């Protein structure tokens, strides 16, 4: 209508590949296969055992095309700490979300302290339902916009502390308007 | 190791 996709990690083909800090043993790609056996790529991280984490995932780089405003939704699933046997201090049921503006859309290593931080993103109220087949994922639904932007485009980064940790979706978009 | 892994559903 008047939304207009700057990206949608559900319409990707093949892996995403984004950036990931630790490169293993941190955030990873795991394929859901959907009911014609069509993955959908996701992002997860489970390390709730060890204490300290801090895992970050970037994106690739987005334009911003015209916009000065965008909005992020983030389709996800959490794992309530209460869930998992076994003691956790650490635990978490949040990640935080990040963005970092750029002109140059091959940077290789951003510094986590570039970083500006949109918000902590928790399992609220609302959610959304995905029919896969087998199985209908019942998943957060999050919504976040971000501006004034100035640059050409953006990267966005997903920070995880401890939690375990679904994104099942990322869509970004701004309103032609 | 993650503790578990959501493939549609959680599994730990």
């Amino acid at each position: 209508g008047n939304e207009v996709t700057l990206l949608d990690s559900r319409s990707v083909q093949g892996e995403l590949g984004w950036i990931a800090s630790p490169l293993e043993g941190g955030w990873e790609e795991v394929s859901i296969m959907d009911e014609k056996n069509t993955p959908i790529r996701t992002y997860q991280v489970c390390n709730v055992m060890e204490p300290s984490q801090n895992n970050w995932l970037r994106t690739d780089w987005i334009t911003r095309e015209g916009a000065q405003r965008v909005y992020i939704e983030i389709k996800f699933t959490l794992r309530d700490c209460n869930s998992l046997p076994g003691v956790m201090g650490t635990c978490k049921e949040t990640f935080n979300l990040y963005y970092y503006e750029s002109d140059n859309d091959k940077e290789r290593f951003i510094r986590e302290n570039q970083f500006v931080k949109i918000d902590t993103i928790a399992a609220d109220e609302s959610f959304t339902q995905v029919d896969i087949g087998d199985r209908i994922m019942k998943l957060n639904t999050e919504i976040r916009d971000v501006g004034p932007l100035s640059k050409k485009g953006f990267y966005l980064a997903f920070q995880d502390v401890g939690a375990c940790i679904a994104l099942v979706s990322v869509r970004v978009f701004y309103k032609k308007a | 190791a993650p503790y578990c892994v959501y493939r549609g559903s959680w599994s730990c």
